[PDB]
């Protein structure tokens, strides 16, 4: 309503917005499964 | 040998012919005879200015070409091979590399000649 | 998608747009010659777009919230003062003939940009490339300097040769007693005050440097004000003109496309009339300069980005 | 295209030649039957003097003689 | 260009480094850096003014000559041992012109006069690549016979390359003349430990990087080629003032940030091989840098220079120019020294 | 549609009546700041009245080119275009006026 | 075989002098480039003949390929240059000295 030219920002990118959020969660997930993975391939290879 | 032999014989044979053609004939000298030819006027600027080339990209295409023969010519002794697969598809792809190279310069209109 | 080689690659073709009436149309002549309503019933008739002359206040009008700014945002430069004090201290002349010459470079570039983006054509009064007679004008009448010349000429050198020219010209030959006349019946009590050796400054510019020059790449159409009025016969005069000259004939996909590359960033636009020239005239000094940026950055709908200013009601920021 | 491809050859017989050609070239070989008999004949040419292996009985298969049923055979070529 | 020349000269950009780093025979090496000099050339005389030409000329000539040199050092080792790499037996004439030569691509001081001048003649991006992205395959040969270089030519070259990256960035007013001298100073301290850890040359060849492309890309955003056009910076784009500022001391080697890090490892190492007059010689001279950067700080952030009348309508317009690899490379260059026990 | 016209370097014109109508009209308001008594004024304006005339109530080409008498429809246009360009000229020129200097004596005299 | 090869040397350095040492035409740079080539090839083509290692012959045929390329490339500098300029002396090659 406010500018004669439209912003170029104007909605958000919303495939943009999900894929980036998606991509956070997915990373974060992933993260603490190797973690937790790791933390019992190193106690089994260690003998605890 | 036999190649040396030959070769300067006819070598020796126009070098002969030259000496001949020098030193046989009555010559007469002077400017107005050994004044460079143009139609019956003198030159108005010497031959040795910068003469324009129209075809210089068609030339330094030419290059390239040139060694693409000379990538083309051992065939020959390719085809003697027993990887004939990878023989035919090497030749098939530097062909089609060429044919590409060469539509290319095609469209984008190198091959016309500068005005 | 904002424009660019993969849009190019994807399509969005400028060659696929043109059309009959996909040209650059420029009206050109002195003070008070009709310009205003030559182009806007051209524009009218031809379904061109029409592009009011660029003002001082065209790129506050063309970006933010579209209304006008002060002054000290929009270049510091009077038209009144030009014609009450011609001769000031304070360099508003040239101030105000370089802030009118950026001004039509960006118009232009939006002008270009619209031609080459939809293909329907423009109409422009007058442009970058007649924009010089203002100035010789001034030079001639003492009214600037030959550093200021030099400055605009090095900035004219800079960013027109980056441009095509306009398709057609049409230049309204009125001689200045007319002028002069006219300025009086429109009684503007600040126009009123020029000189007539102005004016014909303007007119001995227009027919010496520019016509000559123009005739060289584009279509000119010279016309006398009993000719100009009617518009439909200057209408109908472009309607038949064949273009087989100029820059516009050798121009390919791969030259519009980078040419709209340039005209879509209107910062590149106006890069080089910012270079670092130390002309008194128009250097401003760091306080007034920092002073008068803060002061514009606190306008509203200017303090960040166009969509992420939640007081003129931009939403979704979080998002974006 | 047939149209289109046409017109090519109405106007410009040179070129749609020469992508015949290059078709024709490029599936010949995937087509032909005797495209497996290029590799053995070179295989068969003798270029090198033939090594004899020390015998020590496990060698069943390998013959001992140039005549001898065992080995590759050439009678393939000979009739092709 | 077109679409299709574009990608098939940016592919030829990439391969060529790619095709040296990853070849075992010196020839493909050199078939790599050939691919790199005739495929760069294009993108240099791109623009087509007397100045991208004669830019375009010195830079072929030069590499040129120098792939002749670093050709006949692989011939003759060819000849020498039957071989097309050099082993622990290769004759040291031929070692030392293979590293002449390379010096000579690199821009290494003596050999460094073509550099300015070609880096001042061409764009900024152009010369991005030219300074980060060309240096890969001339120096992957290096590392990869670093056990027979000679280090009293190695040294001499890495010392002169110092001085005079550190004297010529003194005296320059162009913003690409001073991003030239800066990579000479940089590939002065990459070569100086070559023949020592070539580790450390390439943690100095990844700092530098990511240090140079931001800077080049700050450039680019108003094509500040020019002390006083960066000195707008106040206000054409104020916000990279402070990332400017950080980015220009790290390049000096200020110690809290990350650009330290190659100069004090390298210190180190030097001096574990018992290097310390060449080493403080070194450390001494690369302060000129830090001096000539400062200038720049002064110039750009510390200050605010004259501005012009017309930047108000550069004010109005919206911009859309940095990436989002401008925030994460400047970040990176200036604010990772507490993470350095991971970089060695 | 004509294909062609007969001759080189003129192409087909696609709005002969409305090209035609255009030049006329320009000639005749071109005409209306001559003099009242310059007889090319009068003439020219015979002239394009009744061309104009014929192109008003002819509208299939051929049969327009027939009552011309000009050739083709686009030799015509070009004959309008020349004679507008001309009466500009004129305009300028004012050949009406008294003759600007008598002959000699006997210039004009042969056999001398 | 030894007299051959210090002579191919010698050749090439001949020709890289004759490349460092310029003379106001950049042609003939380009032609003392080429006679480096040159002298490379026959010093690769003459080591593989004496060497019999066959496997090593196509090198000295990339080497041509590659050196062809760079030589066109170059005679393509020429020609802008001497669009340029007039000439291809390489005395207005200097714009970059400021
Ligand atoms: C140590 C050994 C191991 C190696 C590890 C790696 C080490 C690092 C290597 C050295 C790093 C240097 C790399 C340089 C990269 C490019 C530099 C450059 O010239 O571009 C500047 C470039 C300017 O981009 P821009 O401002 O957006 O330009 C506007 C475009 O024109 C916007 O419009 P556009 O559409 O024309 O954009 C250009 C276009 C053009 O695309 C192409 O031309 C190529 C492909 C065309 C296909 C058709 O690209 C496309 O859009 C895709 C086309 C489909 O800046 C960069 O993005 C470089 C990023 C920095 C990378 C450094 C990483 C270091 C770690
Ligand atoms: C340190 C090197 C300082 C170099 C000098 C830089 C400078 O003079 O700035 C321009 C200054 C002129 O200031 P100005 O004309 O009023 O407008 C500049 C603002 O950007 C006007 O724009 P604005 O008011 O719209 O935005 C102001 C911006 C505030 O942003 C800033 O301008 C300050 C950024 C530098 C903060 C330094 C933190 C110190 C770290 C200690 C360790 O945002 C905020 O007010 C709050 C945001 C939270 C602070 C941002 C921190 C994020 C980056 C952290 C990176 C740390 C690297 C170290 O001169
Ligand atoms: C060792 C000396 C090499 C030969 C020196 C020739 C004269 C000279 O001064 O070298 C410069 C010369 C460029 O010649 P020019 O630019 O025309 O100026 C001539 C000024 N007397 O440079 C050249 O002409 C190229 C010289 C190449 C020499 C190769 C053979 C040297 C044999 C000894
Ligand atoms: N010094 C200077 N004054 C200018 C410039 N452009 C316009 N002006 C001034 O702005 C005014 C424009 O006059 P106008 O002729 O009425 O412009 P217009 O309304 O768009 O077109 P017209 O209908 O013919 O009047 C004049 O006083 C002049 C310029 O480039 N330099």
């Amino acid at each position: 309503k406010f500018y004669v030219r439209e912003p170029v920002n104007a909605k958000p990118n919303w495939l943009a917005v999900g894929l980036s959020v998606g991509a956070s969660v997915f990373m974060w997930i992933y993260l603490i499964q190797t973690h937790n993975e790791d933390v019992l391939e190193y106690k089994r290879r260690n003998g605890l | 040998m036999n190649l040396y032999t030959v070769i300067f014989i006819n070598i020796l044979l126009s070098l002969t012919l030259i000496l001949v053609a020098f030193w046989l004939p009555q010559m007469n000298l002077y400017s107005e005879k050994a004044n460079p030819y143009e139609c019956g006027f003198d030159p108005t600027s010497s031959a040795r200015l910068p003469f324009s080339m129209k075809f210089f990209l068609v030339a330094i295409t030419f290059l390239l070409f040139d060694l693409e023969i000379a990538l083309l010519l051992p065939l020959p002794w390719a085809i003697q091979t027993i990887k004939t697969s990878t023989m035919m598809i090497m030749a098939f792809i530097l062909v089609t590399i060429l044919s590409l190279g060469l539509a290319y310069e095609w469209t984008q209109k190198g091959l016309e000649w500068t005005e | 998608l904002r424009y660019g080689l993969l849009a190019a690659i994807l399509g969005d073709k400028t060659t696929k747009k043109l059309h009959e009436y996909s040209r650059v149309i420029t009206v050109d002549g002195n003070i008070c010659s009709g310009k205003n309503k030559l182009a806007k019933e051209i524009a009218q008739q031809l379904g061109m777009k029409h592009y009011p002359e660029a003002g001082i206040q065209y790129s506050s009008t063309t970006t933010g919230d579209g209304r006008p700014l002060d002054i000290e945002f929009s270049g510091s430069c009077s038209l009144e003062k030009f014609y009450d004090d011609p001769k000031s201290n304070d360099g508003n002349s040239y101030r105000l003939q370089s802030w009118l010459y950026a001004s039509r470079l960006l118009q232009y570039a939006d002008a270009l940009e619209h031609l080459l983006s939809t293909g329907q054509g423009v109409v422009l009064e007058r442009s970058i490339y007649s924009d010089f007679v203002f100035l010789e004008a001034m030079y001639n009448q003492g009214y600037i300097r030959k550093q200021c010349v030099d400055h605009y000429n090095e900035i004219k050198r800079l960013t027109l040769p980056e441009y095509l020219p306009p398709h057609a010209v049409i230049y309204i030959d009125v001689p200045v007693p007319e002028v002069q006349s006219r300025i009086q019946k429109k009684g503007d009590p600040h126009e009123m005050k020029v000189t007539s050796a102005y004016l014909q400054d303007i007119e001995n510019a227009y027919k010496k440097t520019f016509l000559p020059k123009m005739s060289e790449m584009c279509e000119v159409l010279v016309y006398d004000s009993w000719e100009a009025e009617d518009p439909t016969k200057v209408v109908e005069d472009i309607e038949y003109l064949k273009y087989n000259k100029g820059p516009w004939l050798k121009q390919d996909d791969w030259t519009f496309h980078y040419l709209r590359m340039l005209v879509q960033d209107k910062t590149e636009v106006l890069n080089y009339t910012t270079i670092p020239v130390y002309l008194p005239e128009i250097t401003i000094g760091a306080h007034q300069g920092s002073r008068i940026y803060n002061s514009f950055r606190e306008l509203p709908g200017r303090k960040y980005a166009p969509g992420y200013n939640a007081e003129v009601g931009d939403k979704w920021i979080w998002l974006k | 295209i047939s149209a289109f491809l046409k017109n090519a050859w109405a106007k410009e017989p040179v070129l749609v030649v020469s992508f015949s050609v290059w078709g024709l070239a490029i599936i010949m070989p995937m087509i032909s039957p005797y495209t497996k008999y290029a590799s053995m004949i070179n295989k068969a040419t003798p270029y090198n003097y033939p090594v004899p292996v020390r015998d020590d009985g496990n060698m069943p298969d390998v013959p001992s003689h140039p005549q001898d049923p065992l080995g590759p055979s050439l009678d393939w070529l000979k009739n092709l | 260009m077109n679409p299709i020349t574009l990608a098939i000269i940016y592919f030829t950009i990439f391969l060529g480094p790619v095709i040296t780093m990853s070849s075992t025979n010196l020839m493909l090496m050199w078939v790599g850096l050939e691919f790199s000099l005739l495929a760069i050339i294009p993108m240099l005389i791109n623009k087509k003014n007397p100045r991208s030409t004669e830019a375009a000329t010195k830079y072929f000539v030069t590499q040129a000559t120098a792939s002749m040199i670093i050709l006949l050092a692989i011939v003759l080792n060819y000849k020498q041992l039957g071989t097309w790499m050099f082993q622990q037996q290769t004759n040291g004439l031929i070692l030392n012109m293979t590293l002449m030569a390379l010096s000579m691509k690199l821009g290494l001081a003596p050999f460094h006069f073509w550099l300015p001048e070609v880096t001042q003649g061409i764009p900024l991006h152009m010369g991005l690549i030219l300074l980060t992205w060309q240096k890969i395959a001339p120096l992957s040969i290096l590392i990869q016979i670093y056990p027979l270089l000679n280090s009293t030519i190695i040294l001499m070259l890495a010392i002169t390359s110092i001085f005079m990256g550190a004297w010529g960035g003194l005296n320059q007013t162009q913003m690409r003349k001073i991003m030239a001298y800066s990579s000479i100073a940089h590939m002065g301290w990459m070569l100086a430990i070559l023949p020592y850890n070539p580790s450390l040359t390439l943690l100095n060849l990844m700092i530098y990087i990511i240090l140079t492309a931001p800077m080049f890309m700050a450039l680019m955003l108003n094509n500040s080629m020019t002390i006083n056009s960066i000195s707008l910076l106040w206000n054409k784009t104020p916000a990279m003032l402070t990332m400017i500022s950080l980015m220009l001391l790290s390049l000096g080697g200020l110690p809290p940030l990350t650009g330290f890090l190659p100069k004090w490892i390298i210190i180190t190492e030097l001096m574990k091989n018992n290097c310390l007059i060449m080493a403080t010689l070194m450390a001494m001279m690369a302060l000129l840098n830090l001096f000539f950067y400062t200038r720049l700080i002064y110039s750009t952030s510390l200050t605010m220079f004259p501005t012009n009348n017309n930047s108000k309508m550069m004010t109005h317009q919206t911009k859309t120019k940095p990436n989002l690899m401008f925030s994460t490379l400047a970040i990176m260059s200036t604010m990772t020294l507490p993470l350095a026990p991971q970089l060695i | 549609l004509k294909k062609t016209t007969g001759l080189v370097g003129l192409a087909v014109c696609d709005t002969p009546h409305e090209r035609l109508t255009i030049l006329y009209t320009k000639t005749l308001d071109i005409l209306k700041h001559f003099p009242k008594h310059a007889a090319y004024r009068k003439y020219t304006e015979q002239i394009t009245n009744e061309k104009l005339d014929m192109v008003k109530a002819e509208p299939d080409v051929k049969k327009l080119e027939a009552l011309l008498q000009g050739g083709e429809v686009e030799e015509v246009i070009l004959q309008a275009e020349k004679e507008l360009s001309l009466a500009r000229k004129m305009l300028k020129w004012k050949p009406w006026e008294p003759l600007v200097e008598e002959p000699p004596a006997n210039q004009w005299k042969w056999p001398i | 075989m030894p007299s051959t090869f210090f002579n191919l040397t010698m050749a090439f350095s001949l020709s890289l002098l004759g490349t460092l040492m310029f003379r106001s035409h950049l042609m003939s740079t380009l032609l003392c480039l080429e006679g480096m080539v040159l002298s490379l090839f026959i010093m690769t083509s003459v080591t593989s003949l004496n060497s019999n290692s066959m496997s090593s012959m196509p090198i000295p045929i990339t080497i041509l390929v590659f050196a062809a390329c760079e030589a066109a490339v170059g005679l393509a500098l020429l020609v802008k240059v001497s669009n340029t300029y007039g000439t291809d002396y390489v005395q207005n090659l200097n714009l970059l000295q400021c």
